């Protein structure tokens, strides 16, 4: 529910305020360790899959942004990432913070995404390989190709 | 086919058969009269706003026995149109160019008469904002056919003094097969 | 008049109604073309096939009023109404210039050959179950065992 | 800062001059998107405010426009005086290269405005049009009558309560008008026309077709009131009826030779209302099509003026227009996004074929027009006026630059990326003669060929529609395979694009002069007010000021030398 | 309280919501889950603005406008960068999985999601993944279901459960595969399920009756009219196209019918587009039914009425005030007979006596919801006129609202109010012959014969005030519940008593008046409402006249040889054989009607009248207010051979041709002047709407939107020449779009709500001074009734107990919503909704007869043995038999009558 920290934040005392100023929070004070052999993209994909499928169905942003994060992270897993996905995830994290949603499920969902983008950005960049293609041809209509 | 008889916009028309099926010299002489009226047609292109300039790329009244009403039917110019219509001499025919002469034609507003059909009879209509000169020419052929199948009084002394207009088959029913049987078209992304 | 005149493919002449590659009429009997008409020379009424698709019960166009400016073709979201390069019109009576549905619907796809609107719509269609359209997932049941 | 921003223009020094002259009070500055300072002047201060503007060190010398507006149904009126009606005067100063707007508020009970013809003599037809279309009366006005509608017309058309529909056509009224036309010369009363009552013979002399009454001293002509309004289509009243998107063909049909040039100002003013900044490719396409239709109009004008004393050129331009757009004459191709479709895959070949064959046609045209001594002798010294009868009678066409006044809209107030195209405008010297006007339009045609060559050289490959959500219609492929684009296409086709309540104004160098659109929006999907200022209106108003002391042949040679269009005059 | 929006001061209420405060100011904030009548939740997050703490603040915080109080000193911003892009993101998330089927959708130009997607300015799509789908359900004959269009803003379930009290709709599923519907496939049995069509901002719940013969919103020609299906008189907007009425929408009025209709008025418009309706005047000689125009019909009818010795006019409770008055002027006052039974007319007259002479205030439909204890005597309110029952549900929820207000939680958040409530209900005591649909919320339901309900009311009145007459024979087990009702009504600040003429007994009205008077005696703010039978039965009672029985006796006696029946079937109010014999004995029978009734056979002249869609008229509500309905379309626009004129027009021209031998196609305002000059108690009907010479800034008001499409091709299939527009000289409306429908226009009657950027039914909030309140510039219809200074007397006539008798059966009405209205059964879509013709029996009575449930039984009435299938009623009493009134063959006047020979068939 909390967000990832690096080795430099391992020396902080496990307190509410001490981890609060580190861009994080203490939470349930049960630490979760991730080693070097595990891709951050897959781990955050599993986190977002849990938060998407285990959320309630009340309010819009969690309901229709956590599956979008799940699909983006699956595309990053399979190497089918398109330019404009990491920025979409950052905007999603900024718009799923406290107060923007009905309850505090979504901020705790998007804190791991925020820390994964902030710290382990290079794997998310490496998940993008194929160019952006949302629309397909109609073969009788000239497309609005912009520069 | 059967005809409508006009005899001496508000008058009444009745649908009867032609009087030629009831003499053999009158049949061929009326055919020659209709042939002569069909082949030599003298138009009077009325000078209006923006269909008249379009048929420029394609004379005095009362020698031209035909009026082509081009532009928009303005309420100030509608008396001019009717007066110029009664100037011409029988027989006379009317070809309407553009939507503005058939109907109101994109101007359903206070200062526009909804076509010359409101006040003068029209023989041939041409639809659409400015028609091509080839559309005017095909309307000329259609009206030539309509004139060629007619029964007008050959003299004002002896004979039936009534004008018989033929009920032509409509062009949408005649050309229905060739229009419905169109499978594919060129894409608009090229020239 | 002997030699035919060449006209470009993007020529605004006679209005036709267009079929899809499947064979039915593309027209879903909305009123976008009737209301985008500045003259107001399009009239139609929606009827519904007993299993699925909409179609026009009638489709009449007053060509004595039409100015061939192409707003209806531009406003069709099904590419059903199109403006052919054919211009050889002109009739004897104005009443016969009102082209009905049988005078407009042609037997093939015109300027937009491969497009089909119902392959994008999400409604239940004869030959198209729910979740069979493009970029559309199969319906997960409300009673399904997965979370 | 974007060019479409709602500015108040209190930094304009003319506002400071007005504050120094008439005090900080007594006029209300309105913040619009027109790009000009708009001041609400009280009714009794109007004549002295105009007199002060006429006596500035760089005075406002030309009355660009003068028309009314029905404020009764206008809901969004914030920062505006309590007005049932309003009369706006648009004034242009060329030395300042600026323009101001003067709005006078009126109530229902007293629709009386002091006349403006004692200051600007071109205000006569504008005040007659305001009295015709609205109910506004002008005090101290000679022959104040209906100019667009006949005198036997009851209501006022541009009023909001007047229905904008064609009523039932009664033949009885048409027979009254036919009988009136039969006795028009018999019961002619030269006091309603504003005429002087034995040589003087009164006759109605029947491009377009319009009557012009004539007073004869033998053959020499002493007074003339050109009767206009015979081609009145009600473009503005239909502008109050159609939406922002359906009015584009009506903007094509005011001037048929211009067409796309005439749907340019409406599109630009609509984009100013919507806050849309179109990309550079859209600007280049607009410039190319506008100069293409300008070449069409100039070639037809030169051919018409030279015929009485051409086919393949206009056919090739019309073939190119048919390739780019729909049919040739009225394209209806400029959208709020900027164009309807993208350019096809063969326009380079057609434009290069057009541009590699027209310079020798220009050489032939100049060789013809420089050697016809009969045409030069017939066209020299006729209807001579230098800068004074052209600075006060409108006259914004080729005559304004024939007087030597260096004022082109494409250079003074550039639009649609015309600053990126290098072209030197032509200006005449001294007398605005007819032959000088024709030579100026020949040089304008050469400059338009140069602009087309520049457009063919460097065409950007960006989008053909802007990314703004108010681009009507949205791009078609995204409409067909995305749902938000389908929403925008649906609601911009069905009801119309909802635009915020602002006031916009676009001034455009047309094919024959300066055409301008002035759009007032009430926040709805229609236009609350559409005003189309036309050059040919002011070009037809100046015939009495120029052909007093000439013959009928001189009058009709001048009429042919004027590039006016009757449908352009009567809207 | 004052607020600051975008650095601009505004004076709003402090006790209401911030979203509704901003929408009341004309500001635009998008919203999905908020409704003015349903409170505020957070099911969407669309109304987000940025709130600051003090005047000088830059960061702010994104809050919800519908969940922030509009307290004094708030500084909010709507159109800054962050809130605008967040609302764009929310509409992007909602439209992430939304089907690409807008042109094939029923909403189209009526969709709120389209307006709020355009308003947020979201056009480009960057979601490239797959969408979400759901299976649809069969919700019945009226509601089409398309669950894929849903955005899960929870408004439908909140309305249907919290507001409507229905037990069908609900939320199923989970995070993203959420569902809104029924647990199975079946018909929504709530009487207010039709409001889900406009409650849903998407195309999920749509109108099936409008799905068939569908057109878009801008193609509809609208008019403000009054629903003619029962006595509540809910304000409706019927809209037509191509000469047939296509869809009835809600018309806002903050006094009667604010936001919600019932299913009968929403889906009973199918009788006006039947192809068997009279369209031309038809006259018979022998067996020849020839067709006349208007002038020949008037001349011939005037000739036969002149040659007659005495004329009698039989009015109807469904015709307007103008039509009934025109009949009252065509025939004499001394011979003018209201076409209702003597007992039903007597009940109507005493109900009117309690209304305008009982000295007790009668509330409107909106202010029923403010009462504290409701006692319904005899009436099946939820089935006769259901909108009063919905207001009764709201009045019951008023106790939970009061308990929430005691805890200082704001009234616009209904979740906390329902949390505090927890089945805390205001006292509702309903009495009926069987079960009702209000029994789930009622404090007590009394299943008893009608006389026993009357004695219960008399006992309540006696125990509330000893001056009332006493009741002998009350059992103590019933006396305890009598005491329960007495202490419930005595402690209520605003008690409400509901009765009506459909109960079939005079004494129920008497007992309700006695209870109301006893509550008024002890200083309570007691109100009374009476549910009448038809739309203008109260207006007919105010106009007055003889009964239908007196007309029939005048017919077979031979005193009158000419009868003019205006819009009456005449089989609902009297026996069929007697009416048929009386009409066959009459030498001249004229029937002025728009529905092909049974008496049009062997009727010597038939005048094709006009329905509410094709006529102008005035109708009086059950509360007594006189509203007026306007013509929607000209019937002669398409197929101009039909004349189809107004009923008052027909009768006035017939009277003019009778007197001066010439026709006079009069005007509506002339008839209104004649009514207010002849009848003094009807003088208030020239205050409902202004004259035909009323203009806002010189122009009329448009029946159709500005984007009315296809004007030049609408009639092109029969005439390419466009005809002139129909001229409406009767009223303030023009038949074209050249009018005025501005929200900021000085008028009370709105044909349809449309605002730029608000194409949905949620454009009504632009037409009101404050949203969810009264309409701006007043409300349509004036009350016409003033409370008397003194009340009536205590009605001493207390009936005895209902003793069952052998060989005879007391008939009890049931009054189904979809089958007990004469104009509703003729609608083809109702015929699948009405139950099969049945008859209810007690288990003891069925055991005595030996008949099992579901089998046929035969009973004889008027010498006619008819066989109906039985069903067992648990709540019915012994010695009674139950029938659905209003059906084919079962008259509504059969209530309270006797029955003989219940033999098994
Ligand atoms: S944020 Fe909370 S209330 Fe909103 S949908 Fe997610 S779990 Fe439910
Ligand atoms: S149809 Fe078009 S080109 Fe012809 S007169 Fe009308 S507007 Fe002009
Ligand atoms: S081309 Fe234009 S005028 Fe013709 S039907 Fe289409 S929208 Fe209407
Ligand atoms: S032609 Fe196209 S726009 Fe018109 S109703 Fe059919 S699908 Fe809709
Ligand atoms: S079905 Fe309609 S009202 Fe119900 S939650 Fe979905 S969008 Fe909202
Ligand atoms: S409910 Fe609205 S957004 Fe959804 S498909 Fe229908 S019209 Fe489109
Ligand atoms: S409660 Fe009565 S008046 Fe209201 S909609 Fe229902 S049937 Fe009509
Ligand atoms: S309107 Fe839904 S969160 Fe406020
Ligand atoms: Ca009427």
């Amino acid at each position: 529910g909390t967000d990832f920290l690096t080795e430099a934040h391992l020396d902080l005392p496990m307190e509410f305020e001490s981890i609060g100023k580190a861009g994080s929070r203490l939470g349930t004070a049960l630490a979760m360790a991730v080693d070097h052999e595990i891709n951050m993209v897959s781990l955050v994909r599993n986190l977002e899959e849990f938060f998407a499928r285990e959320s309630c169905g009340w309010c819009t942003p969690c309901r229709d942004g956590l599956p979008w994060s799940v699909k983006i992270l699956r595309a990053l897993e399979r190497g089918e990432g398109q330019p404009g996905d990491i920025e979409t995830l950052e905007q999603l994290c900024r718009f799923l913070g406290p107060g923007k949603t009905f309850c505090a499920h979504a901020p705790g969902a998007v804190e791991p995404l925020q820390s994964a983008i902030k710290y382990f950005r290079e794997e998310f960049e490496a998940g993008i390989k194929q160019p952006f293609s949302n629309t397909h041809l109609i073969n009788g209509i000239q497309p609005n190709l912009l520069k | 086919m059967d005809y409508t008889l006009t005899r001496i916009p508000l008058q009444k028309q009745e649908i009867v058969t032609d009087p030629l099926e009831q003499n053999v010299f009158m049949g061929k002489l009326n055919d020659m009269v209709n042939w002569g009226r069909k082949n030599s047609i003298w138009p009077y292109n009325f000078g209006l706003s923006c269909c008249y300039v379009e048929m420029v790329t394609s004379a005095s009244p009362r020698q031209a026995d035909l009026m082509v009403v081009a532009g928009t039917c303005f309420t100030k110019m509608a008396p001019v149109i009717q007066r110029l219509y009664d100037q011409m001499l029988e027989p006379k025919w009317v070809i309407s160019m553009g939507a503005c002469a058939n109907s109101g034609g994109m101007y359903d507003i206070y200062s526009v008469v909804q076509g010359v059909d409101k006040f003068i009879p029209v023989d041939v209509y041409i639809p659409g904002c400015p028609p091509r000169p080839e559309a005017y020419m095909q309307a000329l052929m259609l009206l030539q056919e309509s004139i060629g199948k007619e029964r007008r009084p050959l003299s004002w002394v002896v004979g039936d003094q009534g004008v018989y207009r033929a009920n032509m088959q409509s062009e949408r029913e005649r050309k229905r097969g060739e229009r419905i049987a169109v499978t594919n078209l060129r894409t608009p992304d090229e020239i | 008049p002997e030699e035919p005149v060449y006209l470009p493919p993007r020529y605004r002449g006679r209005i036709v109604l267009t079929r899809d590659p499947d064979g039915e009429e593309r027209c879903v009997a909305c009123n976008l073309c009737a209301v985008a008409c500045p003259v107001g020379c399009i009239s139609l009424q929606k009827a519904e096939t007993k299993d699925g698709r909409w179609y026009p019960e009638f489709f009449r166009i007053n060509f004595s009023r039409c100015i061939f400016c192409g707003l209806c073709e531009e406003a069709c979201p099904t590419t059903a109404i199109q403006l052919t390069p054919d211009f050889e019109m002109g009739e004897y009576k104005r009443q016969d210039l009102v082209y009905e549905k049988e005078d407009l619907l042609i037997s093939g796809p015109g300027k937009y050959p491969e497009y089909n609107f119902y392959r994008m719509a999400g409604m239940a269609i004869d030959g198209k179950d729910k979740g069979e359209a493009e970029n559309e997932a199969k319906p997960i049941d409300v009673k399904s065992l997965l979370p | 800062e974007p060019a479409w921003q709602t500015r108040d223009h209190l930094d304009d020094p003319v506002i400071g001059e007005l504050r120094n002259r008439f005090g900080p009070d007594a006029f209300t500055v309105q913040a619009t998107r027109t790009g000009v300072p708009v001041v609400w002047i009280k009714r009794e201060q109007l004549l002295e405010v105009g007199d002060f503007l006429k006596k500035l060190p760089k005075p406002y010398v030309m009355l660009f426009d003068l028309h009314g507006m029905d404020e009764r149904l206008r809901t969004h009126r914030e920062g505006l005086p309590a007005a049932d009606f309003s009369v706006f005067y648009h004034l242009i100063s060329i030395d300042r290269n600026r323009d101001i707007m003067l709005k006078v508020a009126l109530a229902e009970n007293d629709l009386h405005v002091p006349t403006f013809t004692k200051l600007f003599p071109n205000a006569n037809w504008y005040e007659r049009e305001t009295w015709d279309l609205f109910g506004i009366t002008f005090d101290g006005h000679p022959n104040l009558r209906r100019i667009m509608m006949p005198q036997t017309w009851k209501g006022h058309p541009l009023r909001k309560d007047y229905p904008a529909r064609a009523t039932e056509f009664s033949p009885f009224e048409l027979t009254k008008a036919k009988q009136d036309l039969e006795m028009e010369a018999l019961t002619f009363k030269p006091e309603e026309w504003g005429m002087k009552r034995e040589d003087f013979m009164f006759l109605n002399l029947g491009h377009g077709a319009f009557r012009i009454v004539l007073q004869l001293d033998g053959e020499e002509i002493v007074d003339c009131v050109p009767d206009i309004g015979y081609h009145h289509r009600g473009a503005e009243k239909m502008g109050e009826r159609q939406s922002w998107h359906s009015y584009i063909p009506y903007t094509d049909r005011i001037e048929y030779l211009g067409g796309c040039v005439n749907e340019m100002p409406y599109v630009l003013a609509v984009e100013k209302l919507a806050g849309i900044t179109v990309p550079d490719r859209v600007n280049v396409i607009r410039v190319m099509l506008s100069e293409l239709f300008r070449i069409n109009s100039h070639l037809l004008y030169i051919s018409t003026f030279i015929q009485d004393v051409a086919f393949t050129d206009r056919q090739k331009i019309y073939d190119l227009v048919e390739a780019i757009t729909g049919f040739r004459m009225h394209p209806a191709w400029f959208r709020i996004g900027g164009v309807a479709h993208d350019l096809p895959r063969g326009w380079d070949r057609l434009l290069r074929e057009f541009l590699d064959w027209m310079p020798k046609r220009l050489a032939s045209y100049e060789k013809a027009a420089l050697q016809n001594t009969i045409l030069k002798g017939r066209s020299q010294g006729v209807a001579a006026y230098g800068a004074k009868e052209a600075l006060e009678w409108g006259t914004t066409g080729a005559g304004l630059r024939a007087t030597g006044i260096d004022f082109d809209v494409r250079k003074a107030r550039p639009y649609s990326g015309y600053e990126n195209f290098d072209f030197e405008i032509p200006v005449g010297g001294g007398v605005s003669d007819c032959y000088t006007r024709v030579m100026l339009k020949v040089e304008e045609l050469r400059q338009s060929l140069r602009i087309l060559e520049q457009c063919l050289n460097n065409m950007p490959e960006g989008p053909f529609k802007a990314d703004h959500p108010l681009t009507t219609p949205p791009p078609k492929e995204r409409t067909l395979q995305h749902i938000e684009t389908l929403i925008t296409h649906f609601l911009q086709v069905s009801w119309g694009p909802v635009m915020p309540a602002n006031e916009s104004f676009q001034m455009i160098e047309a094919t024959k002069g300066i055409n301008s659109y002035y759009l007032t929006s009430d926040g709805s999907t229609m236009s609350y007010r559409t005003r189309i200022r036309t050059p040919s209106y002011a070009h037809l108003q100046q015939i009495p000021a120029a052909i007093r002391g000439s013959l009928v042949s001189d009058l009709i040679v001048y009429l042919g030398s004027i590039d006016f269009v009757m449908s352009d005059v009567d809207r | 309280a004052t607020i600051h929006v975008d650095g601009k001061e505004y004076e709003v209420n402090g006790a209401d919501n911030l979203l509704e405060a901003c929408l009341s100011l004309g500001l635009d904030i998008p919203y999905f889950c908020w409704h003015p009548a349903l409170g505020s939740v957070g099911a969407c997050r669309q109304c987000a603005v940025k709130q600051y703490q003090n005047a000088e603040d830059t960061r702010g915080r994104l809050v919800m406008s519908c969940m922030t109080p509009a307290s004094d000193g708030t500084f909010i911003s709507i159109d800054d960068e962050e809130a605008k892009q967040f609302r764009e993101s929310v509409v992007e998330w909602l439209m992430t999985n939304h089907p690409h089927d807008c042109p094939v959708c029923e909403e189209g130009g009526n969709c709120h999601l389209q307006d709020m997607t355009v308003m947020t300015g979201h056009s480009f799509r960057r979601y490239r993944f797959t969408k979400r789908t759901h299976r649809n359900q069969d919700l019945g004959p009226f509601i089409s279901h398309e669950m894929n269009r849903c955005i899960a803003c929870y408004r439908c379930v909140r309305y249907y459960k919290d507001y409507a009290g229905g037990t069908d709709l609900g939320v199923y599923g989970a995070h993203d595969n959420v569902y809104f519907g029924r647990p199975e496939d079946g018909t929504l049995e709530s009487e207010f399920s039709g409001n889900l069509v406009e409650i849903c901002p998407t195309g999920v719940f749509t109108d099936k009756t409008h799905s068939e013969r569908y057109n878009r919103k801008w193609d509809m020609q609208f008019a403000p009219s009054i629903c003619q299906q029962c006595s509540i008189g809910c304000n409706i907007s019927p809209g037509e196209r191509y000469g047939e009425l296509r869809r009835i929408e809600n018309r806002y009025n903050g006094t009667v019918n604010h936001y919600f209709l019932c299913d009968r008025g929403r889906f009973g418009y199918g009788y006006v587009n039947l192809k068997d309706r009279p369209r031309q005047p038809v006259q018979r000689r022998g067996d020849d039914f020839i067709t006349l125009n208007a002038e020949q019909a008037m001349q011939g009818a005037a000739d036969i009425l002149r040659q007659s010795k005495k004329v009698i006019g039989i009015g109807s409770p469904r015709a307007s005030v103008e039509s009934n008055f025109a009949l009252r002027e065509l025939v004499g006052e001394e011979n003018f007979y209201t076409g209702i039974a003597h007992g039903e007319q007597e009940r109507l007259q005493l109900a009117l006596k309690v209304l305008r002479e009982g000295g007790i205030y009668t509330p409107a439909l909106r202010e029923i919801e403010s009462y504290d204890a409701v006692l319904v005597l005899g009436e099946d309110v939820t089935q006769t006129g259901a909108r009063v029952a919905l207001a009764v549900r709201q009045a019951v929820k008023g106790k939970a609202r009061e308990m929430a207000a005691a805890q200082k939680v704001a009234d616009w958040q209904i979740a906390a109010i329902l949390n505090i409530g927890q089945r805390a209900k205001h006292p509702l005591f309903v009495t009926n012959v069987d079960d009702t649909r209000l029994d789930d919320i009622a404090a007590w339901t009394y299943r008893a014969p009608v006389e026993d309900q009357a004695r219960l009311g008399f006992a309540i009145a006696h125990a509330l005030d000893n001056s009332a007459p006493a009741v002998d024979g009350i059992e103590p087990e019933l006396q305890s519940k009598i005491d329960v009702i007495v202490q419930a009504l005595a402690g209520a600040k605003k008690p409400l008593i509901i009765s009506g003429t459909n109960a079939g007994s005079l004494e129920v009205i008497q007992a309700a008046a006695n209870v109301a008077k006893a509550l008024k005696g002890r200083g309570a703010d007691v109100g009374i409402t009476m549910i009448a039978r038809s739309v203008n039965s109260m207006g007919l009672g105010i106009m007055g006249g003889g009964s239908l029985e007196e007309a029939l006796t005048e017919l077979e006696t031979g005193r009158a040889d000419a009868v003019v029946v205006l819009e009456n079937d005449l089989h609902r109010h009297a026996s069929a054989t007697r009416v048929n014999a009386a009409l066959a004995k009459a030498p001249l029978v004229m029937v002025v009607d728009h529905q092909r009734t049974a008496i049009m056979e062997n009727a010597h002249l038939v005048l094709s009248a006009a329905s509410f869609a094709e006529s102008d008229g005035t109708v009086i509500n059950n509360e007594g207010r006189a509203q007026r309905f306007f013509q929607v379309y000209d019937p002669a626009y398409y197929d101009s051979k039909t004349v189809m004129l107004e009923s008052w027009r027909w009768l006035h021209s017939l009277h003019s041709t009778l007197l001066s031998r010439e026709v006079d196609w009069t005007q509506l305002d002339h008839v209104i002047d004649a009514v207010v000059a002849k009848i003094p108690e009807l003088a208030g009907i020239k205050d409902a709407a202004p004259d035909a010479t009323f203009r806002i800034r010189g122009q009329k008001l448009a029946r159709e939107p500005h984007r009315y499409s296809g004007r030049t091709a609408m009639r092109a299939n029969i005439s390419v020449h466009e005809p002139r527009q129909p001229q409406d000289i009767d009223t303030m409306f023009t038949f074209s779009m050249e009018g005025n429908n501005q929200p900021t226009a000085h008028r009370s009657q709105v044909p349809f709500a449309w605002a730029p950027g608000w194409n949905s039914p949620q454009a009504w909030n632009k037409f009101q001074d404050e949203v969810g309140g009264k309409l701006r510039f007043g409300d349509p219809g004036v009350r016409l009734f003033e409370t008397s200074e003194n009340g009536l007397d205590y009605f001493t006539s207390v009936p005895a107990r209902f003793q069952p008798q052998d060989g005879k059966w007391r008939i009890a009405p049931y009054y189904h919503l979809f089958g007990s209205d004469e104009l509703s059964q003729r609608a083809p879509v109702f015929q699948s909704r009405m139950p099969q013709p049945y008859i209810k029996l007690n288990p003891a009575d069925a055991a005595k007869l030996g008949v099992n449930a579901g089998t046929r039984v035969s009973f004889s009435y008027d010498g006619n043995t008819v066989t109906l299938p039985v069903e067992i009623a648990e709540g019915l009493t012994a010695g009674q038999v139950g029938l659905p009134m209003g059906m084919s063959g079962i008259a509504p006047v059969l209530a309270g009558a006797h029955l003989e020979d219940l033999k098994e068939a």
